[PDB]
């Protein structure tokens, strides 16, 4: 336990110790640290000198007031030896709870009386805090509990305390060399200096409250008479002890649309231009031995506004610090006639007459009356913006439990119709609640925010556009059917753009959930969908905050992946579709520690991407297996060449089941597969370094053959006839009857270049296909149509990349080659024979944000005009045909990229499948939706009008 | 000298086309021995990956240094072994790093 000691100035405390900032002593018995007490304000003693008898047991009651929890006070009048009987008997008819008094051995026996591996810690590091030597169990993991142990025990923390921090009372620009930068003060601890002050409401961001002085001055205002000034004096019985400095502190932030500020120790003044201004100074009256802060406005706008804000944040600092005045009186101040003296009343009255009426009537002259909002502006919300107020003659509203909006589950809200249009009333059955409300709603306007209509003050009502599809809670219970992946990538976008909102606002919004998230459309593609609201009436919360927020909101872009339901894998406990860079966000937000978790303007982001939404599948393959080929059934063949012999591999893109076989005794280069539809059969080719094709059924394993052995190793294969391309320039083509022939011999041999230009890639619009340096042409007789010598791009580009190999070769009205360790594809007029153009891959990737290569490893194509460009750096650049512009730069997944193309899964949903490598070396499959340049143009469509609308909202207000 | 669109310079178009006379004569007058492109190529890079073996000679004489590393980081050393190794004992006989990785950690050794 701890003893400290507090009282009035100059009391003896330190007198009384001895007997028996805020210097800390050890005081054994039972071993108490003692404190001799101002900032940031176990058993108490309370010291009085009892020469001013009640006198000065007054004013002791905010010692009182001030983050007990009930814990014992001991009241002590000190120097009795110099007092007088009758200040005794006082002090006796005077007297958070006493359990004795002692006017002075007797205090020490009384506080002893009143006083009366388990954490050993704390002994060598008090004369980074792991280890120091590993304490108790892994110290605790320097859990907040730890910190509180050793805050609480007063050993770590109060080194500079009462020696360098709390000393600016007597001693941030001129203010850092006189408080902490004396001798050795690193400029590590910048941040900490004027912020600590500010937690130990020392300093404000405007100041020391002690330069100040308790005497008030001059204080004129341009207004004088009753009727023109609404006055307000909320009573309390003590100032309990800390309140001028909170309120001198908040009261900056007030606005009537601060050019004049005044203040001491009790009061503020603030004016603005006339007719617009506030004096929150502390008056004292005449035999009334309470505190009186006083607050004098004038009647006009501006004045309602500015008296409004001001008693909001009084009372917000009263539920806030100093709840136990919720006692304090609130009064106002009228005058029926101009020079009659200020009358007052407590606030329910004047609340009963708002409720009923608009006019306070002279009960002696009934003909006599002033209104309400003239007396006391708060009660009826003149504070309303002017688009705000209801309008009662347009609001169509039935309170029962037949329109009853949600059954109940928001609240007391109503289905009801405003200004013709379906609306929501929220039915307020304290004008407290009303009012908190308002201020924080009227400075809240964003597109996922719910929207404010009306304000009402009869009814006492909130009324606000009716989501016509419920919330996102039914959304995910009763209709599952229209949970596209679309929109639910709308959705928590949506609820991300705003939770980053209420951030950048600074508010917190505790709990978020999907009952908070309204749904006013389920059309994917439109401009608002998912707004968030509170309604004020869980398992959706962090272990104990804006890392409270994120924690939430992993824990609701969890409920979207998974349509409903430490935290298993969504995939695999609800069987819901992949969604990979979301599952990823997901377990970023739900990080246990957090400083780790992403803040929310990260984690939008993280979720403004097309990369996130078009990435169906990512599937890793086991490490060191090297796969240099694949072809699509779905399920994907590949050729695995991580040793000197030639490996088949299977991929079943369902159930991820790997599995690969030796097949070859040499490398596996390229791989086909002959379909034979007459038959109802299907062969899968490998073509081998040796030169060996060999023919495996799909259907069994052991059905297994090899055609006619070229003269050296195999390069390609397309497939109706097969055509095989070889390294020695040799085109091998076969009928694809012949294919099931152990040993058939090609239909046709035909050489179009040497030994030392491979023919290499073979494709469909007349077949076309490149060797070396050369591009040829064939009908439908499988002879030479036309060949084009490339060589010639030598006079553009380089002859480093130019004069190599072609790799592969697409066509729709253009040829659009690649060459192998090149970063230009060069694009040839079929019909000319020419070169007529250039893509640079290192021209879009520098463009984009040491890590990359630009080398152009493969080329893929859709019909929608959409070019796909693998990198030898992971880098995947998709581009329009129509302008050949950059549509998107696909990067950081892996590290290399080996072969993309087409294909369609078993749903028959069309995909891209991309093989690359993560250079030790681990191979890897990607699977992009194949429209993915489309939705990357629409969400960003989608972005930039949402973006748009928000701005109107912000600048309309 | 000045650079074209792609940052190239003359010196970097004659070790491309293996002009001994031009990189000569940019040798000479003057010419950047190490500048590089958006590519990262030095002359000396252009003149391994293309396989001349004379304009290394005369540009590692006129001051190449054989540790440059392009955008893809390879050396000198690893455009000479992979494109094949008379340009490889050239370099080798200058003081060249034959442990030097690129970006996928390899040696200039195993390209060849
Ligand atoms: C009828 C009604 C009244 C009020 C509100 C409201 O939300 N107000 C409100 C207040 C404060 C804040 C900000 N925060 C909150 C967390 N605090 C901790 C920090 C500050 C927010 C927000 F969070 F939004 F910013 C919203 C919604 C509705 C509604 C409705 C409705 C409409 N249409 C419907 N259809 N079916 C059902 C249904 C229901």
């Amino acid at each position: 336990m701890k003893l400290m000691i507090v009282g009035n100035t100059g009391s003896g405390k330190t007198t009384l110790l001895q007997q028996l900032g805020i210097d800390v002593k050890d005081w054994p018995i039972l071993v108490l640290n003692v404190w001799d007490f101002e900032e940031f304000y176990a058993l108490y003693l309370a010291v009085y000198d009892l020469s001013k008898g009640q006198a000065e047991v007054d004013a002791m009651k905010p010692w009182l007031f001030n983050r007990a929890s009930s814990s014992p006070v001991i009241l002590v009048g000190t120097h009795l030896d110099v007092s007088d009987e009758k200040q005794r008997k006082a002090c006796m008819s005077k007297i958070p709870a006493i359990r004795d008094y002692h006017f002075v051995a007797k205090l020490r026996k009384t506080i002893i009386n009143e006083s009366l591996l388990e954490k050993i810690i704390l002994s060598e590091r008090k004369n980074r805090k792991r280890l120091l030597e590993n304490q108790l169990q892994l110290d605790e993991n320097e859990l907040p509990h730890a910190v509180h142990f050793l805050n609480e025990s007063g050993v770590l923390l109060p080194k500079w305390l009462c020696k360098i921090m709390a000393q600016i009372l007597t001693v941030r620009r001129d203010v850092e060399k006189f408080l902490s930068k004396k001798r050795k003060f690193p400029k590590n601890y910048m941040s900490q200096y004027f912020k600590l002050l500010e937690k130990f409401q020392i300093a404000l961001p405007i100041l020391v409250p002690s330069s100040l002085s308790d005497h008030r001055p001059v204080i004129e205002l341009p207004h004088c008479e009753n009727s023109e000034i609404i006055i307000r004096l909320y009573e309390m019985p003590y100032f309990p002890m800390g309140f001028w400095s909170r309120l001198i502190n908040r009261l900056l932030e007030i606005s009537p649309y601060r050019p004049n500020r005044m203040y001491w120790r009790q009061g503020i003044y603030l004016n603005w231009s006339p007719e617009a201004y506030c004096l929150v100074g502390s008056e004292v009256l005449d035999n009334h031995p309470e505190s009186f802060l006083k607050i004098t406005v004038p009647s006009c706008r501006k004045g309602c506004i500015l008296l409004g804000q001001v008693v909001d944040h009084i009372d917000s600092l009263m539920e806030e610090w100093f709840p136990g005045l919720l006692l304090l009186k609130k009064w106002a101040l009228y005058s029926f006639n101009d020079g009659e003296e200020h009358q007052k009343i407590l606030l329910d009255d004047l609340m009963k007459k708002a409720e009923e009426g608009d006019l306070l009537v002279n009960p002696d002259q009934p003909r006599l009356t002033i209104p309400i909002s003239q007396i006391a502006p708060d009660l009826i919300l003149a504070d309303l913006p002017r688009n705000i107020m209801l309008n009662n003659d347009e609001l169509e509203f039935e309170q029962a439990p037949e329109f009853l909006l949600g059954d109940g589950s928001f609240g007391s809200v109503y289905r009801a119709a405003y200004e013709g249009e379906e609306v929501a009333v929220k039915i307020f059955n304290s004008l407290r609640l009303l009012r908190q409300e308002l201020v924080v709603l009227c400075h809240l306007h964003h597109p996922s925010l719910i929207s404010l209509l009306a304000a009402g003050i009869r009814p006492r009502m909130l009324v606000m556009e009716l989501a016509s599809k419920g919330s996102l809670d039914r959304l995910l219970q009763q209709d599952k059917a229209s949970l596209t992946r679309t929109l639910q990538h709308r959705i928590a976008l949506h609820v991300a753009d705003g939770l980053r909102y209420l951030h950048s606002a600074m508010i917190i919004y505790r709990d978020l959930k999907p009952h908070n998230v309204l749904l006013f459309t389920l059309y994917p593609n439109a401009a608002i969908i998912a707004k968030i609201a509170d309604y004020s009436i869980p398992g959706f919360r962090a272990p104990e905050n804006q890392q409270a927020d994120v924690y939430s909101f992993g824990l609701l872009l969890y409920d979207i992946l998974t349509t409903g339901g430490k935290l298993p894998d969504p995939v695999k406990e609800y069987g819901c579709a992949p969604w990979p860079m979301v599952e990823k966000l997901i377990k970023q937000c739900l990080k246990e520690n957090p400083q780790e978790r992403p803040t929310s303007a990260q984690v939008f982001d993280i979720l403004n991407s097309a990369e996130l939404v078009c990435l169906t599948r990512r599937i890793l393959l086991p490490k060191n297996v090297i796969v240099e080929c694949m072809v699509a059934t779905a399920s994907i063949w590949l050729g695995c060449g991580h040793t000197d012999r030639g490996q088949l591999s299977f991929l079943d893109l369902n159930t991820e089941g790997y599995t690969s076989e030796e097949v070859a005794d040499s490398r596996i280069l390229c791989l086909a597969l002959v379909h034979l539809p007459v038959e109802k059969e299907s062969w899968i080719v490998s073509g081998t370094q040796s030169g060996t094709l060999l023919v495996i059924n799909t259907e069994d394993g052991k059905k297994r053959h090899t055609l006619e052995k070229m003269t050296d190793s195999v390069t390609c294969l397309y497939c109706n006839f097969l055509l095989v391309g070889t390294a020695d320039g040799k085109l091998a083509i076969f009928e694809d009857k012949t294919v099931k022939l152990k040993g058939a011999a090609p239909l046709k041999i035909l050489n179009i270049g040497n030994v030392s230009t491979p023919l290499m890639c073979l494709s469909e619009s007349v077949m076309w296909g490149g060797c070396g340096t050369k591009i040829f042409s064939f009908s439908n007789d499988f002879t030479i149509q036309k060949l084009i010598e490339t060589r010639t791009s030598q006079l553009f580009s380089y002859a480093a990349f130019s004069d190599s190999n072609i790799i592969t070769v697409v066509v729709d009205t253009a040829l659009y080659i690649a060459k192998q360790n090149s970063p230009v594809v060069e694009v040839w007029d079929k019909k000319t024979e020419k070169l007529c153009g250039l893509i640079d891959c290192v021209h879009f990737l520098r463009e984009v944000m040491m890590s990359y290569s630009g080398r152009v490893k493969t080329l893929c194509l859709q019909k929608n005009t959409a070019l796909w460009i693998g990198t030898g750096g992971g880098h995947i650049l998709l581009l329009d045909l129509s302008t050949r512009r950059l549509i998107r730069v696909i990067y950081n997944f892996c590290n290399s990229v080996r072969v993309m193309m087409t294909a369609q899964l078993g749903s028959l949903k069309n995909v891209m499948l991309v093989l690359g490598y993560n250079r030790e070396i681990q191979s890897c499959l990607t699977v992009w939706d194949i429209n993915l340049p489309h939705e990357v143009q629409n969400l960003e469509k989608h972005i930039e009008v949402r973006k748009e609308l928000a701005e109107k909202m912000r600048r309309t207000s | 000298n000045a650079t074209d669109e792609a940052g190239v310079t003359p010196l970097h178009l004659a070790a491309d086309s293996g002009h001994l006379e031009i990189v000569e004569v940019l040798l000479k007058t003057g010419a950047d021995v190490n500048a590089w492109d958006h590519y990262g190529f030095t002359p000396l890079h252009l003149a391994a990956h293309v396989g001349h073996l004379e304009i290394v000679e005369v540009l590692l004489k006129a001051g190449a240094d054989v540790n440059a590393q392009d955008h893809a980081g390879w050396t000198p050393l690893h455009l000479a072994a992979l494109y094949g190794l008379e340009i490889v004992e050239v370099l080798l006989k200058h003081g060249a790093d034959v442990n030097a990785q690129d970006m996928w950690g390899e040696t200039p050794f195993d390209l060849a």
